[PDB]
């Protein structure tokens, strides 16, 4: 409603149309759609796929509830496929640093929104006919290939927290 | 543990919760004012477990009135003791939930559970000790089911060790003529064995067959429901109310009326039946009222006792009598009717005596039964929300509110997991 | 001079320690404040009955007892009762929040929360002994508190005072009349637990005492009350040897030697005749014969079992009254030839005979007459053991079905325990049938 | 005395002795330190 009334009482707001015939009183009320179909279009715009990629990184990846970590990982993978680059070399070294935290629900967070950024990178290369090794440079293909053994060294995967770390490990 | 809040949302809940206040109070002696003048030191023995004490001696109630439109917020603050309650404990909206779960549940539900959770925090610390929670609300009204099921919820992640508890009056078509009825009943219980703890079961359908053909009634009326309701519940909470030593607290009841977590639906009883402007001058005997309460006629549910297994139950003699002729008869009745009672619980029948009989009754009795049998008070439940659900009828006021089939698909598995648990749980070791 | 510090905690526990207590102090002749006009030194004590009782410099005569309870219920009716000026504040420990029937919520929740003041209570008055016996623990297995805060202090005993003895006086439950479908749970949990900390354990059949009061002193609907008055009898006849000048049991070692042979055989079977109405206290007088006969008759043994099937590995008398030894003797041997009494190959045959030339005493007004003699017969029969099959008959069929188990897994008690304590029970079946050969 | 019981009990004793002392063992090495409540 705030984003209507600055949109129709200002219009100053980029796309302010779009977003406002997409998301309304009655799109807008599924939780699921606004995390994945109407986030990739708000997003699709060069003016909203920074800072939304950014929040989606730094905050929902680090929720306290497990639903909203998956539907932040999904939102994440929906929208890595509008922005490889970023994804692949801002937001991707982001979580490998974060995968290494002392917080459970933190590094579940990084260790899921990595594992989609990889499988949309590989969608992405599948079609041109090329590797996925080139979105992921050495540095991605060292760090993806040091989540399990690392957690490891730390006995990590012993307790209820420990589970969580063996789940997100074989995803 | 020595104080409990008491909490009533919907039109029905509020008129089943004032109606249980006006019970309690005249028992105690409490008149209208608030003053005591009853003749008994028993009630006020036990007279701090549901009321607190202020200035001039005064016993003021600890119930919140909650709703989402103004209409029984006003009915029962005019009733006859509406004045005992307090003028910052009602709480409610202006335009309600329409008969919608989701209305009630995410929207104006959602938005008054801030100052429901304020009234709530107000009581609890007016509680040396709080104990646990007492709603009173139904599962087939919007406002009533979902905003009163977000409070549950809300408590239960607020509280951490607290018991809940419930008095979930079931719909019944025979009594409304409302459709999207099924839908608001399914998801209610999706919530009630992932959130309350004990969950009494008061069939609308039990109590309209037995106002019409027990009672004589050509056209029973709310106020026939009412005076059912109020009496069991003034019988199922004798416990708490005055001095005993089976259930004296909530948590006792629970561990003995609770053997499983999601199974602890309790459907009750209570005898002699009798309705408004009605003196029975016969009293009955210890036998007669023993043979009577456990009848099926007398049960607040549309259940048969007989088709099915009982795994706790809770007997209560209000009236003086002798306590060798009670137990005598409960061992009695436990021998003959051996074959309904699941023999791998071992003393799994409580009989409690009490000294004050209800109000207009000389000699009455209780029954709190956790029989498997409850599960056919499910199963119809069942079949309307599958026939409403596979065609999509009325679905669209729950998809455009949030919801989704995810939720009632998700609510339709859990109550199909609880009634195949309940028909194995019967049939242990066949 | 050595002296004892007594602990009651529970609901059962407490009403039984009060009912005691009373008892002692209504022999001993202290008045319910606290003065003994017997006692002629004021500020000394050096005699029989000091074991069980201090005093100060104003002649007061302080128990020493430690009451603690988990709500605040029956500790007040003992701090506002009659004899509440003779126990101190300190000594009357209240808390708040109850375990409602659980060993769990009251060995891993809300008795670990109070432990440590009843402990300080516990250092604080043995301080003013110069020797300490043991610790005489009174509780229940029906009560969630008596198996879990009781099992707790027991636990942290055995590691503090590792050089003193721990007798006890449990309570078993019983269907006429228990308030707990899950009373067997918790009596296994704490036996489990206790097997392992204790070395003389009196068990207390309530089903026993129903029967006692019905029949003998005919009682329509024995109450608490009465059940009380009937077990403080027995309570301070098996202890009247640690108060008075006798020759049998005078320290708590002696029980340990001379009626638990086997360390994890410490369960004896005790008896108390004779048990006449107050009616019929004027009628007849039973001689020494007459209450050694009826003492191994079931109807007043305390557990309902068969010691005739099984054999007796020690056996020992107490009286009160104007008893002879030679009538004792004569009695014992005529017992000997009637009745078919074996004993176990390996274990000494003989009874620990002690008389006590004070005559019995009754409270005012209760259901117990003034016997002019009493006895009380303690022997350890492996029929008792008999007790504790029919309790596995509730554990197997409940557990089987995971009932009532959840209770536990929430409130931080894991679920192997069950396990162990079954596995343990059946060891110690095995034992006992093991003895009997 | 303990010398008046046959060897037959004291050997049950041992062996579930060092049973129960096997189980505490393996419980103990089976926890975590990270997520115990005392
Ligand atoms: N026994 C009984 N049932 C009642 C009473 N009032 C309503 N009901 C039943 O409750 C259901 C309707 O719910 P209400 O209590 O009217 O709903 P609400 O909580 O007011 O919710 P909204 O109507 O959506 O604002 C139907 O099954 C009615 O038959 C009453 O006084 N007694
Ligand atoms: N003989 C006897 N038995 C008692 C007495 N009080 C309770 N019991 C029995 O003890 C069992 C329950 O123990 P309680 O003492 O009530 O429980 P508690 O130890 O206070 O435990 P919580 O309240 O659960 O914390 C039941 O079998 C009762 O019948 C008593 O005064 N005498
Ligand atoms: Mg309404
Ligand atoms: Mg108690």
């Amino acid at each position: 409603a705030a984003f209507q009334e600055n949109v129709g009482r200002q219009g100053t707001f980029p796309h302010g149309i779009d977003i406002l015939t997409t998301a309304d009183y009655f799109a807008v009320g599924n939780r699921s759609n606004c995390f994945l179909v109407i986030s990739v279009f708000i997003a699709g715009f060069p003016e909203y796929t920074q800072p939304m990629i950014d929040h989606l990184v730094t905050m929902k990846i680090s929720h306290w509830d497990g639903v909203i970590r998956e539907l932040a990982a999904r939102a994440l993978h929906n929208l890595a496929q509008q922005a490889p680059e970023f994804s692949a070399t801002q937001v991707f070294p982001r979580l490998l640093s974060m995968t290494l935290s002392p917080d459970l629900h933190m590094r579940h967070g990084s260790i899921l929104a990595c594992a989609e950024v990889a499988y949309a990178l590989y969608k992405l290369a599948a079609q041109e006919n090329r590797p996925v090794t080139d979105h992921l440079d050495e540095q991605a293909v060292q760090g993806l290939k040091q989540i399990h053994q690392q957690l490891y060294d730390r006995q990590l995967y012993r307790g209820l927290g420990g589970q969580l770390m063996r789940q997100a490990v074989c995803v | 543990m020595r104080e409990i809040v008491h909490i009533q949302a919907g039109q029905c809940g509020n008129q089943i919760g004032a109606k249980f206040w006006e019970v309690i109070s005249d028992e105690h002696g409490i008149d209208p004012t608030g003053t005591y003048h009853g003749d008994s030191d028993l009630q006020l023995d036990r007279i701090s477990v549901y009321y607190n004490e202020a200035t001039g001696g005064k016993y003021v109630p600890r119930a919140i009135l909650v709703d989402l439109e103004p209409g029984t917020m006003d009915s029962v603050r005019s009733g006859p003791f509406g004045q005992i309650f307090r003028p910052d404990n009602f709480v409610f909206g202006q335009s309600g939930a329409g008969n919608n779960w989701a209305k009630g549940h995410y929207t104006e539900g959602a938005e008054l559970v801030d100052s429901v959770l304020d009234v709530v925090r107000k009581e609890a610390e007016s509680c040396d000790c709080l104990q646990g929670f007492q709603l009173t609300h139904s599962l087939g009204g919007g406002t009533g089911s979902g905003m009163g099921t977000l409070l549950i919820s809300k408590i239960r992640e607020e509280y951490p060790d607290r018991i809940m508890n419930t008095f979930s009056v079931v719909p019944s078509p025979k009594v409304s003529d409302t459709v999207v009825e099924p839908y608001n009943a399914t998801l209610s219980v999706h919530q009630l064995v992932e959130n309350t703890d004990e969950t009494y079961c008061i069939d609308n359908e039990a109590l309209y067959d037995i106002c019409f053909r027990t009672l004589k009634l050509t056209t029973p009326t709310y106020g026939d429901l009412n005076h059912l309701v109020s009496a069991t519940m003034s019988g199922v909470t004798t416990c708490l109310r005055f001095p005993g030593q089976l259930n004296a607290d909530l948590r006792k009841l629970a561990v003995n009326m609770v053997p499983f977590p999601r199974l602890h639906f309790f459907m009750p009883g209570f005898a002699p039946l009798t309705s408004r402007g009605s003196q029975q001058y016969r009293a009955l005997t210890v036998p007669e009222l023993t043979q009577q309460v456990f009848d099926a006629k007398n049960m607040m549910a549309a259940c048969d006792p007989r088709h099915g297994r009982y795994l706790t139950v809770a007997a209560v003699f209000r009236g003086r009598m002798s306590m060798k002729e009670v137990d005598e008869q409960m061992l009695n009745v436990q021998n003959k009717n051996s074959s309904y009672f699941v023999e791998w619980i071992p003393n799994n029948v409580k009989t409690a005596v009490c000294d004050i009989p209800p109000r207009g009754l000389k000699m009455a009795v209780t029954f709190i039964g956790n029989s498997t049998a409850i599960q056919e008070l499910f199963k119809r439940i069942s079949e309307q929300f599958t026939a409403m659900f596979r065609r999509k009828a009325f679905l669209h006021w729950y998809t455009g509110e949030g919801m989704d089939e995810m939720e009632f698909t998700e609510a339709e598995s859990n109550m199909n997991d609880l009634v195949s648990e309940y028909q194995q749980y019967q049939d242990a070791t066949a | 001079m050595r002296e004892c510090i007594s602990i009651h905690v529970g609901q059962a526990g407490v009403q039984i320690g009060n009912a005691c207590w009373e008892l002692y102090c209504l022999e001993h002749g202290i008045q319910p404040d606290g003065q003994m006009p017997s006692d002629k030194t004021i500020g000394g004590g050096d005699d029989s009955f000091n074991t069980f009782f201090s005093e100060t410099g104003a002649g007061k005569h302080v128990p020493r007892a430690v009451f603690v309870d988990l709500e605040p219920t029956v500790i007040d009716e003992v701090r506002t009762g009659t004899y509440r000026q003779l126990f101190h504040p300190e000594q009357l420990i209240t808390g708040k929040e109850d375990a409602a029937n659980n060993y769990a919520r009251g060995h891993y929740t809300i008795g670990k929360e109070i432990i440590d003041l009843v402990l300080d209570r516990i250092r604080k008055l043995a301080d003013q002994c110069t020797g300490l016996q043991g610790f005489l623990v009174f509780h229940s297995f029906g009560g969630g508190t008596g198996s879990g805060f009781t099992s707790l202090l027991m636990e942290r005993l055995s590691v503090d005072y590792g050089k003193k003895s721990k007798l006890e006086f449990s309570i078993y439950p019983a269907p006429q009349v228990s308030t707990a479908v899950v009373e067997p749970y918790n009596s296994i949990l704490t036996t489990h637990t206790t097997l392992e900390h204790s070395d003389c354990a009196f068990m207390v059949d309530n089903e026993a005492i129903y029967d006692i009061c019905r029949r003998n002193l005919d009682i329509e609907r024995p109450t608490y009350t009465n059940l009380n008055r009937l077990i403080s009898q027995i309570v301070s006849s098996i202890t009247a040897s640690l108060r008075f000048d006798g020759a049998l049991n005078v320290d708590l070692t002696e029980f340990q030697t001379n009626l638990v042979p086997y360390p994890r055989i410490h369960f004896p079977l005790a008896t108390y005749a004779p048990v006449i109405s107050a009616e019929k206290a004027y009628h007849e007088q039973l001689s020494v014969a007459e209450i050694t006969n009826a003492c191994f008759e079931p109807a007043n043994q305390m557990v309902k079992c068969d010691p005739r099937h099984g054999k007796y590995m020690a056996c020992c008398l107490l009286y009160r009254g104007d008893v002879v030894p030679k009538d004792v003797n004569a009695a014992i041997a005529t017992i000997k030839t009637k009745r078919s009494i074996q004993f176990v190959d390996w274990c000494p045959t003989g009874f620990k005979v002690g008389i006590n030339y004070q005559p019995p005493t009754v409270v005012p007004g209760g259901d117990l007459a003034k016997v002019q003699r009493a006895v009380c017969m303690l022997s350890n029969t492996t029929a008792i053991a008999e007790a504790w099959a029919r309790l596995d008959h509730k554990f197997d069929l409940m557990y089987a079905k995971r009932a009532f188990v959840h209770w536990y897994v929430g409130e931080g008690m894991e679920e192997g325990e069950f396990s162990e304590a079954r596995e343990d029970m059946a060891a110690l079946e095995k034992d006992y049938e093991e003895v009997g050969v | 005395d303990l010398s008046l019981v046959p060897e037959r009990l004291q050997r049950r004793e041992q062996e579930r002795q060092l049973e129960v002392e096997r189980r505490k063992q393996k419980r103990q090495n089976q926890e975590v330190e990270k997520e115990n409540s005392h």
